[PDB]
């Protein structure tokens, strides 16, 4: 467990994991913003 | 002229936004390995052994010494903590620069400065780059020296009573052993440099590579490739880029067979057992229980007429016998007590197992690394009911896939590297086709 | 004169009770208070030439031997097969669940 | 006996195998006799009857059953926990009609190895060393006839 | 639950592509 | 469902023994290699068409031209392997050949399980192994596994048919 | 079917006295013996020693008999060979050796009723599935 | 009583006759078992033939 | 000074019995009031012969040399037993326990593989009378049992065992089976050996000897499906007394 | 079998030289276009 301090934090950081798998898609989204240039 | 699914090529000669992709990767690292070690404290149950919990991260931190006590027992969970936050807070800074200077910054750097900007064909400025980075890669490697010998050691699994963290005071510098294990056989009984088996091997190698890639570092800042060297190199980014891709590549493979044999830097206390470990269990366990019952192990002639629990190996030491025959050069400190100069030594095994190595050896057997991929633990055949997958089958999977891949990628690279090199990457001109101007074979 | 020599000997008392000479230990679990100890005792002493030989084993206190009496009837004695002892059977007869 | 004959898994199409050449004769040989209907009792003189093979299995077990369905004997594979084998249950076998005729057998490898054969049925006798048979069931000209003209279609 | 802050975090990636692309900006 | 159909076929009728299976086997794997050796070889025999590294735009649907070299692509082959395509209508229909034999091949052998007509055994290697308990091949080694598979699943997989199997009566090797 | 009273009614103690278990102790039971037990009890067997199971058959033969709530509660805090001639809290997890099993450390004597009627419960419903082994699976 | 003309055989006396008698299995036609012939043994002179 | 695991582990000499220094011709003495143990007695073969069959009756066959194809996997060791002193004064050894068989198997000329459990169990081996002291011309002479090389467990190829397995020939299912009788029933064999040690070096001072041995049993007879080979094995041994 | 081992180390060794020194004997510059 997190410090007790810290535990407001317990379902964020079950979620912060997965933030780089975002940049991936991301770049799609840009890319479907701009047609695929 | 990429299109837009190879669209980081169009990056190859913008050595300014190239290095904001570069630093930005670099805050995605960073922010993984501080997220998943949050995310794993968030999880963590001190109660249950790590390698119950899907821990890969925790245990590399308790593997430096870190929140752990005799035996592998957890005793502060603040190291890891720490360890967690710096890292997701380094990644912001990275994340800043990255964005910077992808979007930002100075596109091309050959014009803001003459010192970090490069040209790919200037044979000089990419040895100069790379010498620092060897400067950089020596000090990291001393500094796990420096952990092990002036800020606290780290943990031994073969220490005396259990395990505990050690401080190394006497490395081994010895080169004779150092480089022994680089010329030892990859096959079974050597196993290469898989087979470092003691932490005092461990350091020293250490200073050794921090040393190596010190003075490397300093020389090839230094040097200019010789000739010999010009002529069998291309040249090129796309082509450095195939080299460390075919490095990275060995190293991953190397690094799979590192978490599956090894039990000394991935310690079975915080990683389970690995998978000869747990076949070897299995056949204690069952030599153990027999022998209270009455049994008498060393003359019990099993079907086949090889011995039922003990046996020779081909070199003649006393070895388990069943199917773990094969994975007689196991090694482990639940077990070595029992072992005498031609193997197992019959008296010991009558006369000394403990109860802590009775514990140890069920405890393994039924932690073996087998699963399922959806996290049921145990043999294809066996019901639901246990959640577990071994780390080291985790960390060994995933690692020869991305080995395999990126050798892969290496061949890709390295052949467009060359074909763009001597300018047909694009295809074959058709007015100079190089066949059509060839002696026909017959 | 070729004969299953295991096959012949389920036609015996060996196919219905606990035989003192022949039988795997785990054979013991059957019936109450047998297992580990009594039946440790009673295979390392075997070979018996009646059933009533085991209440002479050396060092049985009078709990052990008064949960021998209560289960005489559950065992038997036939000759020993040398194929159900050799190897060790005794102990670990290669049968699991 | 033509009648018995019929109800013998050897007579069955679908026993046979591709590359098992030649006439029913050569696997289990030339049928010269009846042996006689198979009785099969327990010790307790109850009657037991022979699972028969279907003809899916190449191979299958000797399990002998009441009038129920209820197993009471079988030929055991592992023999150390074996509950209920011809040995402990102490099953005969008994001969109605055909040249066994009002014959019992109560050795247990004897009376095994009529179990053994009454899973294919009705038991006869076979000469098998007239054409060197080989003990291996061969399909039927409607098995053959079958096979050929579904493959041209 | 979990599920509000994947909902702000997953959204703050297409906001950023969103506001440029309205903003008309170097995309 | 379709997984223990192939696990039922190996178990009663050891359909891998087949040469039926065995031909339809090589087909569809000498279908899977026709087709990535072929799509390689004309992606990497392609003519410089256009200038771009993306080398898809520099075809055109009616531009009457070969977009890639036969002539490289057979000098290739003919020196890495010893022998090469060179007429490209031989070619295309040796690719519609393979796959449609190699699976009309395995339709035979098919219909000839649905009588029973199994490749199941070797006659001389059971009249061998009867006599002679030391032969052992891994023939044998895999009718053992078939037997396995039968009793194991059989009540299970066929609950019309009430097979009762005591636990004395199957088939196990030692201590599994 | 379902998960009844009558299914959930198990032997408290060897007088014959009985207990009722709700659905959540036995969930809870189910749960805590995944936790702490199934690694070596999977399906009621026992990998690290076949020849003893969780059958209710087979417990009510062990001395002190094991196949109601209190003997099985004591099994948990202070384990027994089969014919309880020795004490085995060195090498199978119990209260006692919580400092050697630390998975027990956590455990209330709530959770050794739930853990103790889950072992009693199931056999009712998977019958000769529980203890039984591959051969049922 | 079983010697290699009473068996049919042809070119084994033709071996046998310039000297080759054993064969990499450690039997010998004079009847010594336990003898290395080395190379030129029964099974080296056909390999030598067919190479 | 003595060696450890890592310095052994890989080089052959865990097959090997420990020797004793050239120098070891002394004698060990016995006190019928005093009773003693074979702590450990190690046995290495070094080679097998194989008794060969000459079709006749009238010429004898000889024992054959044979060549190991199973490696350094032969040596019995850590066999531990009591050492009795007799009425007449003979000395008698009875094996106990210990790691006291190896299968082997070895090659004669044609490639006949002949496997054989290589055993001292149930060993009981007696001196002379009158010994009161072990020498360098005290013999050992005994005999011990030689079990079946399979135990009742093992299947052979077509399933079928003694313990376990089918009892017919399930690929011919209406193949005569009088025929197959000796393949289809198992049985296992227990026969005798004889064993001669031969001390030849005495350390008086620990109690630790050492000599040849001269061995005779039979080799595998698959259950009963063929007939055995007559075995003669030669080697050395070694063995460490203590008083009780 | 020594030396059948001595035989063994010798031959792949030459091999393995002659693998290496033709890759460094300017292997970029064997091809048909640039070569430099
Ligand atoms: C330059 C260009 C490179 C080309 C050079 C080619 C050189 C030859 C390569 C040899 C290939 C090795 C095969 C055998 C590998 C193996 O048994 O590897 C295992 C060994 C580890 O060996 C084990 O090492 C163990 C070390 O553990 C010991 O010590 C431990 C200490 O804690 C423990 O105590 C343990 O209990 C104890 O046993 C023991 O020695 C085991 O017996 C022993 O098997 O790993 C190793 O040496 C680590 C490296 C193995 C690499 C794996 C190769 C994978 C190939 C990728 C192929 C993909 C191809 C794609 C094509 C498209
Ligand atoms: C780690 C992954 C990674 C990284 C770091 C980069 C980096 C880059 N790409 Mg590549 N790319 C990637 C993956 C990646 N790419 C993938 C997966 C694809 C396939 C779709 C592509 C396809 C692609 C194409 C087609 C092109 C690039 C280009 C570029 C460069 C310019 C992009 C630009 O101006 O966008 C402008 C985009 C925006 C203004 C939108 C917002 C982008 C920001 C950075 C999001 C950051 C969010 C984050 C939460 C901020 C935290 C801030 C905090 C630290 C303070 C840049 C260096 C371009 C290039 O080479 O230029 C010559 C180009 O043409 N990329
Ligand atoms: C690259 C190394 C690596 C390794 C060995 C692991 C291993 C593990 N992770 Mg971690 N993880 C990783 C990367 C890694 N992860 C990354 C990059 C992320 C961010 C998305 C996470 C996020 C993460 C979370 C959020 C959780 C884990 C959990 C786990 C455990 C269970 C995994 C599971 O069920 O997968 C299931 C298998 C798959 C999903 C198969 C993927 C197959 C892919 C799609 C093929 C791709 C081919 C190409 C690459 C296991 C110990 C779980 C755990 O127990 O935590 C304590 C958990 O909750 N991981
Ligand atoms: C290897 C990565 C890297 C590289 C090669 C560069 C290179 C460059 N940057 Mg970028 N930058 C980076 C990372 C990188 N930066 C990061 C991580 C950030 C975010 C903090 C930035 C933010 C940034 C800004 C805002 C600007 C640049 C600028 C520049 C240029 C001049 C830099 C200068 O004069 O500093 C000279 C040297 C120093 C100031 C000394 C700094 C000493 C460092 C900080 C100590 C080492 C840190 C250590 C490794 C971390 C320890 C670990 C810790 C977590 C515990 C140059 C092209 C400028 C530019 O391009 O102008 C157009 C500019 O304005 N950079
Ligand atoms: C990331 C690390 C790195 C990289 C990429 C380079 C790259 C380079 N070095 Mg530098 N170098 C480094 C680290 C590194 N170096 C370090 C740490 C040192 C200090 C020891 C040196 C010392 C050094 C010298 C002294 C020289 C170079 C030279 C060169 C150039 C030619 C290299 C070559 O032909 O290799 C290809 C390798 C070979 C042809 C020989 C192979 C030898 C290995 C050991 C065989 C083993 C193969 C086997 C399958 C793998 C298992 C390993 C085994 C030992 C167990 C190239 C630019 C040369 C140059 O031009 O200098 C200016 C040169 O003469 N380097
Ligand atoms: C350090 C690693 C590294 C680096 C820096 C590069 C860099 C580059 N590669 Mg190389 N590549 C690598 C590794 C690397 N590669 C590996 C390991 C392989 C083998 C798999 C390749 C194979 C490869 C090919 C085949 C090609 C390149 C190309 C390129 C260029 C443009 C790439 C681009 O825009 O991608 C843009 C990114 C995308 C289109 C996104 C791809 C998404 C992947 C395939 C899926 C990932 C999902 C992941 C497994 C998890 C999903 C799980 C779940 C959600 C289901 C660029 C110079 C191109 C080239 O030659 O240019 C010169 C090109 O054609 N790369
Ligand atoms: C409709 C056709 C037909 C049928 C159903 C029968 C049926 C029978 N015949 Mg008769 N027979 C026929 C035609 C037929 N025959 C013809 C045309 C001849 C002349 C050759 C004979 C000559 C003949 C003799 C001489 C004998 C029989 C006998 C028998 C019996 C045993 C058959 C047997 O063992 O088959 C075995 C069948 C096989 C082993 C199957 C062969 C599979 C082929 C070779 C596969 C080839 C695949 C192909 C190469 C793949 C390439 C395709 C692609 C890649 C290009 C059976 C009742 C026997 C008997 O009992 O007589 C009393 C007997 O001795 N037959
Ligand atoms: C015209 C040219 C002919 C020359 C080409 C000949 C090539 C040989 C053909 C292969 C024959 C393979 C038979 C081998 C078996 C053999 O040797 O045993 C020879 C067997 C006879 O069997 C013998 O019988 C004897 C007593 O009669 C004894 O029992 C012997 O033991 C037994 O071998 O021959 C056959 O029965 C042949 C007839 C088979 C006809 C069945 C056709 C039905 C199947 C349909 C096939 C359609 C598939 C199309 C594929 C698409
Ligand atoms: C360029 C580009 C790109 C990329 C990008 C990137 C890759 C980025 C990165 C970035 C990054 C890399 C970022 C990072 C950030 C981070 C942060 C911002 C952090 C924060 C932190 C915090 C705030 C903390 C908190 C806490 C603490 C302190 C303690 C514990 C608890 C908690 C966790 C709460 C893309 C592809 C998209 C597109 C195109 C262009
Ligand atoms: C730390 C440590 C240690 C140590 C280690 C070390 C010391 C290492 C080293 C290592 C090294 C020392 C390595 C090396 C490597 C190398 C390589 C990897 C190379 C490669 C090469 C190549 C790749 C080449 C190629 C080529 C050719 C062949 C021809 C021409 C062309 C070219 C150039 C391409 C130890 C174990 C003790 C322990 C633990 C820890
Ligand atoms: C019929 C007849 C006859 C005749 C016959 C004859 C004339 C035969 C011939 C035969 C022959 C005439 C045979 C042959 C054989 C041969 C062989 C068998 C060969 C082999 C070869 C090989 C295999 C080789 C290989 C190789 C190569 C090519 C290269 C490299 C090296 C090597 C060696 C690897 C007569 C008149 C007597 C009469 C009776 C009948
Ligand atoms: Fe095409």
């Amino acid at each position: 467990k997190l410090p007790e301090a810290y535990a407001i934090f317990d379902p964020l950081v079950d979620v912060l994991p997965v933030i780089p798998v975002l940049f991936l898609a991301l770049a799609f989204v840009w890319q479907a913003a701009v047609g695929f240039r | 002229g990429f299109a837009w699914w190879a669209g980081n090529a169009r990056l190859i000669n913008l050595s300014g936004k190239l290095l904001g992709a570069h630093v930005a990767h670099a805050g995605l690292i960073v922010f993984w390995a501080g997220a998943m070690t949050l995310f794993e404290l968030a999880h963590f149950i001190p109660e249950k052994p790590m390698y119950e919990q899907g821990l890969i991260l925790i245990p590399h931190i308790a593997t430096l010494g870190w929140g752990v006590g005799p035996g592998g027992e957890v005793v502060d969970t603040f190291p890891f903590f720490v360890v967690g936050v710096v890292h997701l807070i380094s990644s912001a800074v990275l994340g800043f620069g990255g964005v910077y200077h992808a979007i930002r910054g100075p596109e091309t750097l050959e014009e803001y400065s003459s010192f970090f900007g490069y040209d790919w064909k200037d044979k000089n400025k990419m040895t100069t780059i790379l010498g620092f980075h060897l400067i950089v890669l020596g000090i990291g490697a001393l500094l796990l020296v420096a952990k092990a010998m002036f800020f606290g050691g780290l943990y031994d699994t073969w220490a005396p009573g259990g395990g505990d963290v050690r401080v190394i005071t006497n490395p081994t510098l010895d080169p004779r052993v150092i480089f022994g294990y680089l010329l030892k056989s990859p096959f079974g009984g050597e196993g290469w440099i898989v087979s470092v088996n003691n932490l005092e091997d461990v350091v020293g190698g250490h200073i050794w590579i921090g040393l190596i890639c010190i003075a490397g570092g300093i020389w090839h800042i230094l040097t200019t490739p010789f000739g010999w060297a010009r002529r069998a190199f291309i040249w090129s980014g796309e082509a450095y880029l195939s080299y460390s891709l075919g490095a990275l590549s060995m190293m991953g493979f190397i690094a799979t067979c590192f978490v599956w044999f090894n039990n000394t830097v991935y310690p079975s206390e915080f990683y389970g057992p690995t998978g000869p470990e747990a076949s070897q269990a299995q056949a204690m366990t069952f030599l153990i229980r027999d022998q209270k019952l009455g049994a008498n192990v060393g003359s019990a002639q099993g079907p086949t007429g090889l011995g039922k629990y003990l046996m020779r190996s081909p070199t003649g030491e006393i070895i388990f016998g069943g199917e773990t025959m094969r994975f007689w050069d196991f090694r482990g400190p639940w077990l070595e007590p029992l072992r005498g100069p031609n193997g197992l030594d019959l008296n010991k095994i009558k006369n000394d197992i403990q109860p802590w190595q009775e514990r140890r050896a069920a405890e393994y057997m039924t932690h073996a690394p087998l699963g399922s991929l959806n996290s049921v633990g145990g043999v294809a055949t066996e019901i639901n009911s246990v959640n577990f997958v071994s780390p080291r089958s985790w960390l060994a999977t995933s690692h020869f896939v991305l080995a395999f891949f990126f050798l892969v990628g290496h061949l890709w690279h390295a052949g467009r590297a060359r074909a763009a090199a001597a300018g047909f990457e694009k295809g074959i001109d058709r007015e100079s086709e190089p066949v059509l101007s060839m002696p026909s074979l017959d | 004169e070729l004969v299953n020599v295991v096959d012949e000997k389920l036609g015996t008392a060996y196919g219905e009770k606990i035989d003192l000479n022949n039988t795997n230990i785990a054979a013991f679990i059957q019936y109450r208070g047998l297992y580990p100890t009594l039946a440790k005792l009673i295979v390392k002493n075997a070979p018996y030439e009646s059933v009533e030989d085991v209440l002479n084993i050396p060092g049985l206190t009078e709990r052990q031997k008064q949960i021998l009496r209560e289960n005489l009837e559950h065992f038997t004695v036939t000759e020993v097969e040398t194929a159900l002892v050799e190897g060790g059977d005794r102990y670990n007869n290669g049968l699991y669940k | 006996e033509k009648l018995a004959f019929y109800d013998y898994i050897g007579n069955n199409p679908a026993k046979g195998g591709l590359f098992r050449t030649g006439p029913m004769n050569k696997g289990d040989g030339i049928a010269q006799a009846w042996k006689g209907h198979a009785v099969f009792r327990n010790k307790e003189g109850e009657e037991l009857f022979v699972r028969r093979m279907p003809a899916f299995f190449e191979s299958f077990p000797v399990i002998l059953t009441d009038k129920n369905g209820v197993v009471k004997a079988d030929i055991p594979f592992r023999r150390a926990e074996s509950k209920y084998s011809f040995e402990q249950q102490g099953v005969t076998v008994s001969f109605y009609g055909g040249e066994l005729n009002g014959q019992t057998f109560t050795d247990p490898p004897t009376v095994k190895s009529y179990a053994r054969k009454a899973i294919f049925g009705e038991i006869f006798e076979f000469d098998t060393e007239t054409l060197n048979s080989d003990g291996i069931f061969r399909t039927s000209p409607r098995g053959w006839f079958t096979f050929a003209h579904a493959v041209f279609a | 639950a979990q599920l509000t802050m994947i909902a702000m975090i997953g959204i703050a990636g297409p906001m950023i592509i969103f506001l440029l692309a309205v903003r008309r900006g170097n995309l | 469902a379709i997984f223990r159909f192939l696990l039922f076929f190996q178990g009663f009728h050891n359909w891998t023994l087949n040469p039926f299976h065995m031909m339809g086997v090589a087909g569809v794997l000498g279908g899977a290699l026709l087709c990535a050796i072929h799509g390689a070889t004309v992606e990497n025999t392609l003519f410089q068409d256009g200038e771009g590294a993306s080398t898809f735009r520099a075809f055109n649907p009616t531009q009457a031209e070969e977009t890639y070299s036969m002539v490289t692509a057979n000098r290739f082959w003919s020196q890495i392997f010893g022998i090469a395509f060179s007429n490209k209508r031989w070619l295309h229909f040796f690719m519609l050949f393979v796959p449609v034999t190699g699976l009309w091949m395995s339709a035979i052998g098919v219909v000839g399980l649905a009588l029973n007509l199994r490749s199941y055994d070797f006659i001389s290697q059971e009249i061998r192994a009867a006599e002679d308990p030391e032969f052992e091949t891994f023939y044998t080694k895999n009718l053992l596994l078939n037997e396995g598979i039968r009793a194991w699943m059989a009540p299970q997989d066929q609950p019309h048919e009430n097979f009762v199997f005591p636990e004395e009566v199957l088939p196990r090797g030692n201590a599994l | 079917a379902e998960l009844t009273p009558e299914v959930l009614t198990v032997p408290l103690n060897s007088e014959g006295k009985t207990i009722t278990l709700t659905e959540k102790q036995y969930l809870e039971g189910k749960r805590l013996f995944q936790y702490a037990c199934a690694s070596c009890h999977v399906g009621g067997i026992t990998k690290t020693n076949p020849s003893l199971d969780l059958r209710t058959e087979t417990l009510a033969l062990a001395t002190p008999p094991r196949d109601n709530i209190e003997g099985l509660v004591d099994y948990m805090k202070n384990p027994t060979t089969y014919d309880g001639e020795q004490e085995i809290a060195e090498v199978h997890p119990s209260l006692r050796s919580a400092d050697i099993f630390p998975k027990m450390r956590n455990l209330t004597e709530k959770d050794l009723v739930a853990i103790a009627g889950h072992i009693l419960v199931e056999p009712k419903i998977l019958g000769d599935k529980w203890g039984g082994g591959k051969v049922y699976y | 009583l079983n010697p290699m003309w009473r068996q049919g055989m042809f070119v084994l006396p033709f071996m046998a006759r310039l000297g080759v008698t054993g064969s990499w299995s450690g039997w010998s036609i004079t009847g010594e078992t336990g003898i290395d012939p080395g190379f030129w043994s029964f099974e080296g002179v056909a390999l030598a033939h067919i190479v | 000074q003595t060696l450890t695991y890592d310095d052994i582990v890989g080089t052959g000499l865990a097959n090997k019995c420990p020797t004793l220094d050239d120098t070891a011709r002394g004698a060990y003495p016995i006190d019928s009031s005093q009773t003693y143990r074979i702590a450990r007695l190690c046995l290495q073969p070094t080679t097998f012969l194989v008794k060969e069959e000459p079709k006749n009756k009238r010429q004898e066959a000889e024992f054959v040399p044979t060549k190991l194809v199973t490696r350094e996997t032969t040596s019995l060791d850590q066999i531990q037993g009591e050492l009795k002193v007799n009425s007449d004064g003979s000395l008698t050894f009875v094996e106990e326990d210990g790691i006291d068989f190896q299968p082997v198997t070895v090659q004669m000329a044609g490639g006949e593989r002949i496997p054989l459990l290589f055993t001292v169990k149930n060993l009981v081996a007696s001196t002379q009378p009158n010994v009161t002291s072990i020498t360098t011309s005290t013999d050992f002479k005994g005999e011990f049992n030689v079990p079946s090389y399979r135990t009742a467990n093992f299947l052979d190829p077509k399933g079928r065992g003694l313990a376990s397995g089918y009892d017919s020939a399930i690929a011919l299912p209406q193949a005569k089976e009088e025929e197959l009788a000796r393949a289809n029933v198992k049985r296992f064999s227990l026969t005798k050996g004889q064993i001669s040690l031969n001390v030849a070096k005495v350390d008086g001072r620990t109690g630790e000897i050492a000599g040849t041995f001269e061995s005779e049993q039979l080799s595998d007879d698959d259950m009963g499906a063929h007939e055995p080979h007559e075995v003669k094995i030669q080697g050395v041994f070694y063995a460490s007394i203590e008083p009780a | 079998m020594e030396t059948l081992k001595i035989t063994v180390y010798i031959v792949v060794t030459f091999f393995v030289l002659l693998f290496v020194f033709g890759f460094l004997s300017g292997d970029p510059a064997r091809n048909p276009k640039r070569k430099d």
